[PDB]
């Protein structure tokens, strides 16, 4: 049973670990298109003045 | 699609005689050769073909040759109640028992009538078209199904090869056996069973009885009670080839699935639901409950718990009305359950084949009449546990030479006592490997 | 003038074309004993893209079935709307394949495959101006898969300039049909990629999760999944078969929705879908209509819409709408979520217009986006691959019967730089 | 053994629980991430426009 | 054009909006089952703000239910003039709040608010010009108020300026049905001062005693209540709907009744509310309306408005009747009361008429009043809160849910200074 018990949590630990990798870099994608985003709207403004 | 049956030994032909006592009423057919003229159960012409084949104006001959050497029980089935039902033919009988001794039954007696039954064997896959394989049953603990039966899967491997082998070998019990001398038997019918059979399905005595000890309910059961069973089991996986479900899949699907790897085909083998008569109703039946029935280690036809080893694959045969939605509902919850794990070198364990039709209730049975059924027969890891057992009981009775001179006196020398050990060793080794 | 020359491959094909045949028999108003019983006379005009019609009135299909047990046949030739397909084509063998793609390409194939193109042959050479061909199968099968590609392959060889339609149904991850699915489903788009004109991608999960969210039912079963395949497909092929005010063949829809050679998997819908109970509550109504095509749970496949961008997407009309109106909303859907469309593509979307809507509705429409977000499934299926291959799993099946390990290794290669060149447009 | 084996079981459990709430945070710092991405996208057109 | 959307949370809610789509079902002359037959015209070209249009005449409410017991939807649907709802807005969970407010709020919010939120969105954008939303909900209980206040706050949320309704009712001391009513009505109440933009009080104590003395039933059941509720909640509505000559819109009510943002708690009557026998020696005649609104027998509140100060009041009429008779009754009672009325708000009295009266009746005369007396209900509820929250009882079922005595004092503050703000104005 204890065995059987440490394979599925290990395969589940791997997976969710992948799975948190994941959000980690698609946060870090966001963070940058939001910069370069924000950079344009700014240009923008000052267009508009 | 036609499939015909070999059954050597004594075991062999009883639960040969249950196949097709459940046959013959499945189709339809009466127990003496030919279909009632008035009603008409069921339907479909070519449905019966694959077991039974038409003969002349209206009698069907069955496809299975029941061969043994003791004449008592072949005897038996000639003047029973199956006398018009088989071929005078088909059913062949020596002159002495192999008594226990695997050297006698594949030397001494088993060279001069296995031949004979193959003269027979060639002839009725003469008249067949669609031959799809062989279906084999026996049991090696004892003379017959081990020498005999040995004999006989190698002579038929070397001459078609091609066709499939499905065999339905019951090996001895975990402790509840009758000979005293199967540890030597079963290693020497082993070791040709690893590398010539195609895929074999492990049967066991005690675990049935136990099934019909806490399922039944009947607290004495019997050989009759464990063969009508088993012959519903051979049924509920043969089903496919002639009744149509939406996903159906025969033989070659059921091998070509189930064997990862070339000498990695040895199975489980489940059946859900066995319920009494009286109990038919006031349990609620549906896919769920009957597939989680399908997988508790107490309603396992080998005595080992599948929680000891990892499961490589598997496969459901269900009957009747399952719309195959439910099926996949019940998987996915099998999968999140926590008891049973899989391999990591398969993401995908499931074949779920289905087949719309209700299974059979012979009549005055121990099952009774339920609107569908699954059969579960799976590959799996903790049969290591049944080999290497079986390999502590050949040791002592190896290492103090007991038993071996009934053995080399008759033909066989100390070298397949040494190698049969040794492979079913490797044979254990290569389960630990691919375990792990 | 034009011709269309359908194809069934595996059990599944099999069963969609008849629901398929089905459909398109019910909507020319053919009865299923071959004869003709339409109403309006604007369908005679075009029965002609289907339907060789015979001495004594017995409209025949043009669509070849193909497999290795006549199972399938017994099934097709005795289910409703089987009396008119033509004897011929019913070409089969005896053996089966398996589920083994080894069998299904080289075994049975090498050997089956001439019975399939010589009626292949006589149809298209039958039928005068053709148009392209299209075929309906199984991904995870042995021979809607091996066989199919293989036929595919031949006949795109022997017509260079005709189109091909491949609705292919593929795996899924909750919904584990078969053990051994992604070798077959590698080894399939493998070869698909290169003869694959238009690849409608579909799978089963996506269509259970339909009936029981949208539709509302309580046993969805082939019968249906079948049936919703077969009215997005006669959705497709519209245009061909009636008038509108703007029309678009296969080769406009390819034109506008493959923007480089290798993008090539479409995610299809069909709308209006709505529950038996409440089919009287809300109006069809072309903004709805849109709605309900912009839409995640609306899809046929296991990707997310929304977990990606879109390349391109096309949808096709049906009914007495109004193209101002249409195009209204097709230009406001892609204003208002600016980050799920491509930016460097102005006019992501076309909008075609027929002008008649199928028997049964008021108007209807059918969506195909070859969008990005499609990747995961493919990302999905080559880790399966990889999990297995790791340990040569089930390799002898394939190897014992023509197959090298080479074919695996360049199937893995392909499967990665498809699903990277995907990635790389975002 | 036995004892050993469901302990370092239950230390693994632990540690899984904790990277589930952390996974749990980071998507839903996702979906923000997401909302903030279509408002400025938005907005972003609005000036465009103007 | 005007929109107002209409949203039922618990069953008292969900039973008031029953009767109250049966009320404007049958003023706008439409059977149960959705088609209209009417007679007048005049029924016709104003539909749009309470009913959406389905396909074949059938018209289906711009209604959405909202609760976590399936029985409630069950007697809704059982009930006469229920299946003209759509069946896609009864969104509910299967386990019930069980009156535990933090749950109701913190433990069934996060798996039916995702969906509820979805369809008001849908619902809110089938229409252009939005007015607002109408909410109907008893601030006693869990599912009526935790899930109704986070919904209101989610609405406020996504839409800033458009105007709520919140049509509450409120627990007295003499029909306390449950226990734990203050733990509720105070946590509620603390959200709905920042949240919503009208809260019209209602009790069923004063509902009780309107049933024994002005109707003088024998037997009256939640029914006649829920009646009574129902024809407040559709006579306060008619500007919207009918032509006038004097008009009275949502924002014109709000911004003459509230003079400070936190002021926004309302006492509602109803004339003529006579009883069946009496009725028949009664004509009816404005100065009659004008009295029957004053008396404070007939306030549907249970708060006594000569124990203070009216800040602001006003008369929703209908019926072909003389602006002059209204404006000289309104400044006739003003000057008649010249301490109930406020010293420095001149005529702080606002009216308003229109045309078409309820059906049956010849006139008829809604009133909103901002009377400062209504400080009586939320001083009695903060005195029942203290009194049970000074040794923690029943608080375990909250604490162990999320919430904490903080924020308990929290609300117990706000009600203090609620009721201080009242006695500082007054
Ligand atoms: N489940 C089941 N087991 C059986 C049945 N008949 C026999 N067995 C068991 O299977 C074994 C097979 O019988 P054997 O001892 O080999 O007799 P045989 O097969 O005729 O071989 P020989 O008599 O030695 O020539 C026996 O040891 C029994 O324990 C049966 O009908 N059902
Ligand atoms: N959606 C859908 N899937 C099907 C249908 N019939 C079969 N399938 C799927 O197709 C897969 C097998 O493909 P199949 O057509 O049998 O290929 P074959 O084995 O070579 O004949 C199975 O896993 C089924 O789940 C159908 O009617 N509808
Ligand atoms: N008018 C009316 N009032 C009711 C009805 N049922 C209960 N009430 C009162 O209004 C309050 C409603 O509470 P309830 O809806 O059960 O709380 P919830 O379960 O959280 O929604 C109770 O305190 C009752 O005193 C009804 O059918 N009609
Ligand atoms: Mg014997």
């Amino acid at each position: 049973m204890a065995e059987r018990e440490m394979g599925r949590l290990k395969k589940d630990i791997g997976k969710m670990e992948a799975e948190r990798q994941e959000l980690a870099d698609k946060i870090n994608g966001l963070q940058n298109q939001i910069y370069k985003n924000n950079e344009k709207l700014d240009q923008f403004k000052m267009l508009m003045n | 699609r036609e499939v015909i049956s070999i059954h050597i030994g004594q075991a062999g032909i009883q639960v040969g005689n249950a196949c097709w006592e459940l046959y013959c009423l499945e189709h339809g057919i009466q127990p003496d050769g030919q279909m009632p003229s008035d009603k008409t159960i069921g339907g479909g012409d070519d449905a019966f073909n694959t077991f039974f084949s038409e003969t002349g104006a209206g009698k069907h001959v069955p496809r299975c040759i029941f061969l043994d050497l003791e004449p008592t029980v072949v005897d038996e089935v000639r003047t029973g109640t199956y006398r018009q039902l088989f071929h005078p033919e088909q059913l062949i009988s020596g002159k002495e028992d192999a008594a226990n001794n695997f050297a006698r039954g594949h030397y001494t007696i088993g060279k001069e009538i296995v031949d004979l039954a193959l003269d027979r064997i060639r002839k009725l896959a003469d008249n067949c078209t669609g031959l799809q394989g062989f279906l084999v049953f026996n049991a090696v603990g004892g003379g017959t199904g081990s020498g005999l039966g040995s004999l006989l899967l190698e002579r038929l491997s070397v001459d078609y090869g091609k066709k499939s082998k499905l065999g339905f070998t019951v090996y001895p019990s975990p402790q509840v056996s009758t000979a005293v001398v199967e540890p030597y038997n079963s290693v020497l019918s082993t070791h040709s069973l690893l590398e010539h059979t195609d895929v074999a399905v492990m049967l066991d005595n005690e675990a049935i009885y136990d099934i019909c000890r806490r399922s039944l309910d009947i607290e004495r059961p019997t050989y009759t009670n464990l063969n009508r069973l088993i012959a519903q089991v051979i049924s509920s996986l043969t089903a496919s080839l002639r009744f149509d479900g939406a996903l159906n899949v025969d033989i070659t699907e059921f091998q070509t699935n189930l064997v990862p790897y070339p000498r990695i085909h040895f199975m489980l083998s489940s059946y859900a639901p066995i319920i009494s008569a009286e109990k038919a109703y006031h349990e609620q039946l549906s896919v769920a409950e009957i597939t989680n029935a399908a997988f508790e280690p107490a309603s396992m036809m080998v005595k080992c718990d599948p929680r000891h080893g990892k499961y490589m694959a598997c496969c459901l045969m269900y009957r009747g009305d399952v719309v195959p939605k439910d099926v996949n509902a019940s998987v996915a919850t099998i999968k999140t359950k926590r008891t049973i794990q899989f391999v990591d070198w398969c993401p995908t364990g499931f074949k779920c084949g289905i087949n719309y039709q209700p299974p059979t209730v012979v009549p005055g049975g121990d099952l009774a009449k339920v609107q569908r059924a699954v059969c579960m027969i799976s590959n799996s890891t903790a049969i290591g546990e049944i080999f290497s057992r079986l390999d502590h009981k050949f040791d002592l009775m190896y290492a103090k030479r007991a038993f071996v001179h009934w053995y080399v006196g008759e033909g066989m020398e100390e070298g397949e006592f040494s190698e049969a050990r040794e492979d079913l060793a490797a044979l254990e080794k290569d389960f630990e490997e691919v375990g792990a | 003038m034009r011709e269309i020359v359908h194809i069934q491959g595996g059990q599944c094909g099999n069963q969609i074309g008849a629901k398929f045949w089905e459909v398109v028999s019910d909507e020319h108003g053919i009865d299923p004993t071959g004869t003709y019983h339409g109403d309006s006379d604007l369908q005679l005009e075009r029965i002609n893209v289907y339907f060789n019609e015979a001495t004594g009135g017995r409209y025949v299909p043009r669509a070849i079935l193909m497999d290795l047990e006549p199972g399938t046949m017994d099934s097709v030739r005795s289910g409703p709307y089987g009396q008119i397909f033509r004897p011929d084509n019913f070409v089969f063998g005896q053996t089966g394949a398996g589920n083994n793609w080894a069998k299904g390409h080289y075994t049975e194939g090498a050997e089956l495959i001439d019975s399939v193109l010589d009626v292949v042959r006589k149809e298209a050479e039958s039928c005068d101006c053709l148009q392209g061909f299209q075929v309906c199968h199984s991904l995870g099968g042995g021979t809607g898969s091996g066989m199919g590609t293989l036929l595919i392959s031949k006949i795109r060889e022997e017509y260079p300039d005709r189109m091909m339609l491949t609705f292919s149904v593929v795996p899924s991850p909750k919904v584990s049909d078969t053990v051994v699915e992604p070798y077959n489903a590698t080894l399939s788009v493998h070869q698909l990629v290169e003869n694959a004109d238009e690849c409608m991608v579909l799978d089963n999960e996506a269509l259970y999760d339909i009936c029981f969210r949208t539709l509302k039912l309580t046993t969805p079963t082939f019968g249906d999944l079948n049936h919703l395949i077969s009215a997005v497909m006669s959705g497709i092929t519209c245009c061909l078969r009636f008038p509108g005010q703007l029309n678009a063949d296969l080769r406009k829809l390819a034109v506008n929705l493959i923007p480089f050679p290798r993008l090539h998997f479409f995610m299809v819908g069909f709308t209006p879908l709505t529950s038996r109970g409440s089919q009287q509550y809300r109006a069809l109504t072309v903004p709805e209509l849109t709605q309900q095509m912009w839409d995640a749970k609306n899809m046929m496949c296991a990707a997310d819409p929304r977990h990606g961008r879109y390349l391109t997407a096309s949808a096709l009309f049906r009914g007495r709408m109004s193209t101002k109106e249409v195009d209204e909303q097709m230009l406001n859907v892609q204003n208002k979520n600016s980050s799920y469309f491509v930016e460097w593509i102005p006019n992501n979307v076309k909008s075609s217009v027929c002008d008649i809507p199928p028997k049964g509705l008021k108007m209807s429409a059918t969506f195909i986006g070859n969008s990005t977000a499609i990747q995961e499934m493919f990302k999905r299926v080559s880790e399966q691959f990889t999990a297995m291959f790791r340990r040569k799993a089930f390799l002898h099946w394939y190897t014992g019967e023509g197959m090298d390990e080479m074919e695996f290794t360049e199937a893995e290669s392909n499967m990665n730089d498809l699903v990277s060149e995907y990635q790389q447009y975002q | 053994a036995r004892q050993q084996c469901e302990d370092q079981l239950n230390q693994l459990k632990q540690q899984l629980s904790l990277e589930e709430g952390d996974t749990k945070g980071e998507r839903s710092r996702v979906e923000k991430f997401q909302l903030e991405m279509d408002r400025l996208g938005a907005t972003l057109k609005q000036v465009e426009e103007y």
